[PDB]
């Protein structure tokens, strides 16, 4: 089978990705690697991943405003500076202190690192030698800031202490110019603005402004409060007169406020997501911003009381509960993750995500229509919201909503929708036995209900659970038809065979049972797995039934056979989300990891087998006719290609 | 174990994404001992957040810290000693603290335990002049004489009960005569056990006479002014 | 100067808990497990598990920014053994080699003065 | 270091380049007597190969070890010396405590007869005589088999050595405590010594 | 029988 | 056919020679001669 793997981009380590001044570039830390991606409109690709050591994780990394170097500190107290052109590390040297803040100048010659011990260093970039070391304050640094003019002879250095003090140094004098104690918390945001004036964001409430001179002339220009914990801050020239102040603060709120007045001028949005904006990557020339967010996401922003976001990209789809196919074109993918938003990805490189937040808790379960436009997302919140998507311009409508029962709706199922697209009913299942069926209500499973299954003819419904029993009933009523009543240790998954008209049960142990809908009996039993199948799926061909597996693998058998046909082992740890496109019969699998794989059979292997056998036949007959006629050159060529030593030696004898 | 052959259970069916940012939402708070100690500035604690000042206050009032007198007073002779305190009041990243209890270390107790002598314990129950209900555990050992030819040093139960009564009298008298901070100052230079030693000097030669443990049982009503006094007012910064 | 942590190390017979807390034991800094460290069921009491655990919690401790630490081991206690383990010694060596400034080591194991009957029986508990 | 900026091409600036720790360990006097007796060979392995300051307060019956930062930059050495003195004070011999200093994977386990199976008085006496064997012969057999070292106190039993070695020795001595006859002990002993010699 | 040790700090640094 | 014919203090042992079969299952001089 062909298999296409997609990997998590911004995963694992909590180190902010860096870009250059151009937007066609980015570099993310996964748990041990820094994967660098060229970010073009459309042609977003990957250059290369760097694989220094899987033991240590990258503490921090920095990419200069030109795509020329990557300077990164791993877990060990040492920096590695990396040439981007050659794709090779330039230098590496230790620092004896875990660094956390890396500030490069706009010019690509000078960089500074600062960590926890209090001492920081400024180092040259083109030659990795420390220009000078500042002992700094007696506190863990939280932010750095430069003042880079291209043609001048003075550069500045502001430190953000964990204490409420900024130490502005000289660099051509290597002298602490001023020490301004104003905050009560760590200075997370820093900014140096041209005349001098100064800005400093302390995480408690504060955005300080300082009138400043190289001499002793420094006082408080102003101080600004924000209704959040400020994570980063700075200036923007839009509004040349009222030089606006941008503030990326904890509740994922990126405000634009005035310098002259304390009033806000422009907020972005109030996210239902309770996600910390882990920073902003400004451009300040393209009026573009990259709001990097603790759900490993980035927000393209254009700047001129809400901000219309320019774009949204993900860098991770970490833990995925379920995969679904969206669109009559079947190109979008519904991602039921452990996040309170259905994630839409496209089927193909960094793929932008489309997040739909309908509830505040994670998507417990998912179902969708074969004909596209209707979705049903059930949360760990007690809601089960049924959605219109429209195959035109990407609208998401959550007009349909079920308050349901008073428990976590662990499952939602739909057999068929009317041609009006008017949802008739949904079957909602919970962690407890508050299972019901809600139009646009039974009690069977003592243990937790594990799975649903829809009969495609809108006839019957079968449900697996942990108490080794599945229930089959009529869809229109709540009257129970029958019970599959037995297994060893539980049941994980059920699936209806429509062209075969059967039932499949991934059990709680390492096996699967096939049930005839006629006899209500064990039609077949399938073994061969190790720990937990958790997903028994029907192939589009309705012969090669698939089982995923929590050991991290895939194993497939013909339904009529009972012997496992093939086995794929792409994922590492587990395997949770499993789906299949039918028109192109493509198996799609997602583990607990952020890695993913497409799969598809091809009979071209059989075609090529026929062709190579044909070619063997033809050249064999050519060799035999040569053994008749002569042309011992061509005969010997054929004998070498055929590895026929007797005939070859005969050719040599004749020659 | 999280191995691939670790057999799956119910367990991590539904989990979450590590986005809480605990060490950024948390806040360090320096606790500080009463004025009876040398190094009052010892130890900073982390408050979970800052939006709930109420939560900060109740958590810091529920904090029961412990320290040793060695690191408290710079004299590492009192490494075996250990006390518990509790932050009673807060003031702008600085937290007033007050005494709560006392004990030794188990290895000290074990080393003091020997095989050829008798251990006596006194467990008195008392209330101070500061109305702090308290329970005191003290211990001592039956040493031998310099002239002792005997392998052991064992005394009569009459001596045991007499010395017990003597000790408990000493404790009750001294505590009822004392207040809380006065008891702490008495507690510091081990003078009380020396007093008991000079009292029991006529009955029997003893050794390793030590107050083992202190148990706060009840505390009286709240007095922030008294706490500020025993520890040793504030304007703002004109934010605009 | 320095800032101190509370390195409570439970040395279980078939497990290792390396939990660090802040002052008063309330702000729980980190917590880790031997089997989680090395994903095996025999090796949940492994000195190697102790090594990797101490390295990782030292990484977290230097991450939050705590430099010095008082470390308090604790055995099983109860009616069981009250002597900490070779996993505890391994973890102690590994954290000392991690280099967090050790202020003071303690063995705070819950010792019964006078307990109840154990689950052993009249002939013995194990083997 | 003087301070002057060099403006390179493209206006780029150019510069040029510019704790003790201690541990304390008590000692009981019955262990202090051979400590005083053979103190002379104790410090030469450590002060020379580990560079660790030693003091011994006979006033406090303890030994102090201080790492100097310039004289010593070795993280686990103070810890290793602490393990060394712990093993000796627990009752192990000088050479095996030095062996613990040579290696780093030598580990100690102590346990009690009342922790495994509580016994009383003369039953405990007969059990100690059993687990000792005639003139420590069985103890020597265990030590030679598991390549472990054993210290037999009143109830505290200390076993030094490798992890699975002291594990096997623990299983064996648990059998002895529970009442195993020494012949079947010897059978299992040569069995486990056979597989351990084969590995 | 002069014993570094019991008397004062016996170490590689000083005495 | 005629040429004539003819300790460290801190030892280094591995997890099989010592009993660290945990590290064995998790397993992960000619230069000096030259």
């Amino acid at each position: 089978y062909k298999g296409i793997s997609l990997n998590p981009i911004y995963a694992g380590s909590s180190a902010v990705a860096t870009v250059s001044e151009n937007g066609k570039i980015l570099a993310t830390p996964v748990l041990d690697e820094i994967n660098i991606i060229d970010l073009t409109p459309g042609s977003r690709k990957i250059l290369h991943k760097i694989s220094n050591e899987d033991e240590q994780e990258i503490t921090a990394l920095k990419l200069t405003p030109d795509g020329q170097y990557l300077t990164y500190v791993s877990q060990a107290q040492l920096l590695k500076i990396f040439h981007l052109k050659t794709g090779k590390v330039v230098r590496s040297m230790k620092i004896s202190s875990p660094s956390y803040i890396l500030d490069a100048d706009s010019t690509s010659t000078l960089l500074a690192v600062g960590g926890t011990d209090g001492s920081i260093i400024v180092v040259d970039i083109e030659n990795g030698y420390i220009t000078h070391s500042f002992k700094g304050h007696g506190g863990t640094i939280s932010s750095l800031k430069f003042y880079g003019q291209l043609n001048s002879k003075i550069w500045l250095l502001a430190s953000g202490d964990t204490n409420g003090m900024v130490k502005v140094w000289d660099l051509v004098k290597r002298k602490c110019l001023h020490t301004l104690q104003e905050h009560t918390s760590a200075v997370r945001g820093l900014d140096i603005i041209e005349v001098l004036n100064l800005l400093s964001g302390g995480r408690d409430d504060i955005i300080n402004l300082w009138d400043f001179n190289m001499k002793k002339k420094c006082k408080l220009l102003k101080t600004l409060p924000v209704n959040q914990q400020v994570e980063s801050c700075g200036f923007l020239k839009d509004g040349d007169g009222k030089r606006i102040i941008y503030t990326a603060g904890g509740d994922a709120i990126f405000q634009l406020i005035d310098s002259e007045s304390g009033s806000v001028l422009k907020r972005t949005n109030k996210p239902i997501e309770e996600l910390f904006i882990i920073g902003v990557l400004p451009i300040l020339s393209n009026s573009q911003m990259f709001l990097v967010l603790s759900d490993q996401t980035l927000q393209l922003i254009n700047v001129e009381d809400t901000i219309q976001v320019t774009s949204s990209i993900a860098g991770n789809h970490g833990i995925i509960a379920d995969m679904r196919y969206v669109g009559p074109e079947l190109n979008k993918l519904a991602l039921a993750t452990n996040s309170p938003s259905l994630r839409i990805i496209p089927v193909p490189l960094p793929l932008d995500v489309e997040i739909y937040e309908g509830h505040e808790d994670l998507l417990n379960s998912l179902d969708a229509t074969e004909d596209g436009l209707w979705i049903a997302t059930a949360s760990k919140d007690n809601t089960a919201i049924v959605w219109r998507y429209n195959e035109n311009s990407c609208k998401f409508d959550i007009y349909a909503k079920y308050i349901g029962h008073s428990a976590a709706v662990t499952a939602v199922g739909l057999p068929n929708i009317v041609s009006k697209g008017y949802p008739e009913f949904l079957l909602t299942a919970s962690n407890d036995l508050t299972i019901k069926k809600w139009i646009i209500t039974r009690h069977a499973h003592e243990k937790d209900i594990n799975a649903l299954s829809v009969s495609p003819n809108d006839s019957i419904f079968a449900t697996a659970s942990y108490d080794k029993t599945c229930k089959i009933w009529n869809l229109e009523n709540g009257e129970l038809e029958a019970t599959l009543a037995n297994h060893k240790r539980g049941l994980w998954d059920v699936s209806f065979c429509q062209y075969d008209k059967l039932l499949a049960t991934s059990s709680g142990d390492k096996t699967v049972k096939i049930w005839s809908l006629d006899t209500f009996s064990v039609m077949k039993t399938l073994e061969g797995h190790t720990n937990a199948v958790q997903r028994c799926s029907f192939i589009n061909k309705q012969k090669q039934l698939i089982s995923c597996g929590a050991d991290g693998l895939i194993k497939i058998w013909d339904c009529s056979s009972g012997e496992c046909l093939k086995t794929l082992d792409g994922h590492n740890n587990r395997l949770w989300a499993l789906s299949t496109m039918n028109d192109g019969d493509m198996i799609v699998s997602a583990d607990a990891d952020g890695v993913f794989q497409f799969w598809k059979d091809c009979e071209q292997e059989i075609e090529e087998e026929q062709e190579k056998a044909k070619l063997q036949v033809e050249q064999e007959q050519s060799l035999q006719n040569y053994m008749s006629k002569g042309d011992w050159t061509n005969a010997f060529l054929l004998a070498m290609t055929l590895d026929h030593p007797m005939r070859l030696f005969n050719v040599l004898k004749r020659a | 174990a999280v191995g691939k052959n670790k057999r799956l259970s119910k367990g991590k069916k539904g989990q979450k994404k590590r986005v809480v940012d605990p060490f950024t939402r948390k806040e360090w708070f320096d606790i500080k001992a009463p004025s009876t100690f040398e190094n009052r500035n010892v130890g900073k604690t982390l408050v979970n957040k800052s939006t709930g000042l109420k939560s900060a206050s109740d958590a810091l009032k529920g904090r029961v810290v412990e320290v040793c007198l060695a690191d408290l007073q710079g004299s590492e002779d009192h490494s075996f000693r250990k006390i518990k305190l509790r932050v009673d009041e807060v003031q702008g990243k600085n937290l007033l603290t007050n005494f709560h209890g006392m004990d030794f270390t188990t290895d000290k107790l074990r080393s003091m335990v020997r095989k050829w002598q008798t251990l006596i314990e006194a467990n008195v129950t008392v209330k101070t002049s500061d109305d702090y209900v308290l329970r005191i555990f003290a211990i001592a050992f039956t040493r031998k004489q310099a002239n002792q030819v005997k392998r052991h040093s064992y005394a009569q139960s009459s001596h045991i009960r007499a010395i017990r009564k003597v000790i408990s009298e000493i404790l009750t008298k001294e505590v009822q005569g004392s207040t809380l901070a006065q008891l702490t100052s008495k507690l510091i230079p081990e003078v009380i056990n020396k007093e008991i030693e000079n009292a029991t000097k006529d009955i029997f030669p003893l050794q390793n006479i030590h107050v083992r443990k202190v148990k706060l049982l009840k505390q009286p009503k709240f007095d922030v002014g008294a706490l500020m006094a025993l520890h040793g007012e504030e304007k703002g910064k004109k934010v605009t | 100067s320095q800032v101190f942590g509370v390195a409570r190390i439970y040395a279980s017979f078939n497990d290792t808990f390396v939990h660090v807390t802040d002052l008063s034991g309330k702000e729980t800094i980190a917590r880790v497990t031997g089997g989680m460290k090395v994903k095996a069921d025999r090796d949940e009491s492994s000195p190697y598990a102790a090594m990797l655990a101490a390295q990782d919690v030292a990484a977290k401790c230097k991450e939050v920014g705590i430099t010095a630490v008082h470390v308090k081991i604790r055995a099983t206690g109860g009616t069981r053994t009250k002597t900490p383990g070779p996993g505890g010694q391994a973890a102690l060596r590994a954290l000392a080699r991690s280099g967090l400034r050790i202020g003071r080591i303690e063995d705070v194991t819950p010792v019964p003065s006078d307990s109840t009957r154990k689950k052993g029986g009249r002939r013995g508990r194990r083997l | 270091e003087s301070k002057t900026v060099v403006v390179d091409d493209q206006g780029k600036p150019r510069f040029t380049s510019a704790k003790f720790e201690s541990r304390k360990i008590m000692v009981p006097p019955h262990r202090m007597t051979p400590l005083r007796n053979s103190w002379t060979k104790i410090y030469p392995p450590l002060v020379e190969h580990l560079k660790l300051q030693v003091r011994m307060n006979l006033k406090t019956k303890s030994v102090e070890l201080r790492t100097n930062p310039k004289f010593t930059t070795d993280p686990g050495a103070l810890q290793k010396g602490a393990d060394f003195i712990k093993a000796f004070t627990l009752g192990f011999d000088l050479d095996d405590s030095i062996a613990l200093l040579r290696l780093d994977d030598l580990y100690i386990e102590t346990f009690e007869v009342k922790d495994v199976k509580t016994l009383t008085g003369d039953h405990l006496s007969r059990a100690i005589g059993r687990i000792a064997g005639k003139d420590g012969k069985t103890k020597f057999a265990i030590e030679n088999a598991t390549r472990t070292r054993i210290v037999l106190a009143d109830s505290k039993i200390h076993i030094l050595g490798g992890f699975t070695h002291i594990r096997m020795a623990r299983e064996s001595v648990v059998s002895l405590i529970l009442g195993s006859p020494p012949g079947k002990v010897y059978g299992n002993l040569r069995t486990v010594a056979s597989r351990l010699k084969e590995r | 029988t002069t014993l570094p040790g019991w008397g004062e700090w016996a170490g590689a640094g000083s005495k | 056919r005629s040429k004539p014919k003819e300790l460290p203090f801190f030892l280094q042992l591995s997890g099989e020679k010592v009993g660290d079969e945990a590290s064995v299952r998790e397993g992960i001089h000619r230069r000096d001669q030259e």
